This record gives structure tokens, C-alpha cells and sequence, in this order.
């Protein structure tokens, strides 16, 4: 997210204001399961 | 001694084989993607 808001006016007098906003969020998830089964009966 | 005696017959050997194989394979891939944006701008002249 990025937001900007600023004011700049002349009147003598002059006034200026600027506000800067930046925000980032990131999420990752990984899950792994491996099952390997062997049965060997000989007679 | 059982129930009977052998009146006649043949002698020799029996050979039998039963052999069985059963393979199954399954592979499955599911993929999903979502992309979204907003943008906004306001100003006049100064703001």
C-alpha cells in the first residue's frame, strides 16, 4: 500500500505540507509429507 | 489307514504356479493464482 497527501499554497505567505505512507506485507507457507511403506513376506 | 486303497493309478509330479501383479499410480497437481490492485489519485490547482 502507498498513499500520498500534500498541500502547497501561496497567500504574503506560503505554507507547504507533505505526508508519505508506504506499507508492504508478505506471507508464505509450505508443508510437505512423504510416506513410503514396504512389506515383504517370503516362505 | 483312511477309507480306501489304491486299486490303480499313475505316479509322478505336479507343478503349479500362480503369479499376480497389481500396480496403480496417481499424480495430481492443482495451481491457483489471484492478483488484485487498487489505485487512486486526487488533486486540483495546490492539492
Amino acid at each position: 500500500m502507498a498513499s500520498k497527501s500534500g498541500f502547497s499554497f501561496g497567500f504574503e505567505l506560503g505554507i507547504s505540507s507533505q505526508s508519505d505512507r508506504g506499507k508492504h506485507y508478505i506471507r508464505r507457507t509450505k508443508r510437505f509429507s512423504h510416506t513410503k511403506s514396504v512389506f515383504l513376506h517370503a516362505r | 489307514y483312511g477309507t480306501h486303497y489304491l486299486q490303480s493309478g499313475s505316479l509322478g509330479g505336479e507343478y503349479r504356479v500362480l503369479f499376480y501383479v497389481d500396480s496403480e499410480k496417481l499424480k495430481q497437481n492443482d495451481f491457483n493464482s489471484v492478483e488484485e490492485k487498487k489505485c487512486k489519485s486526487s488533486g486540483w490547482h495546490k492539492f
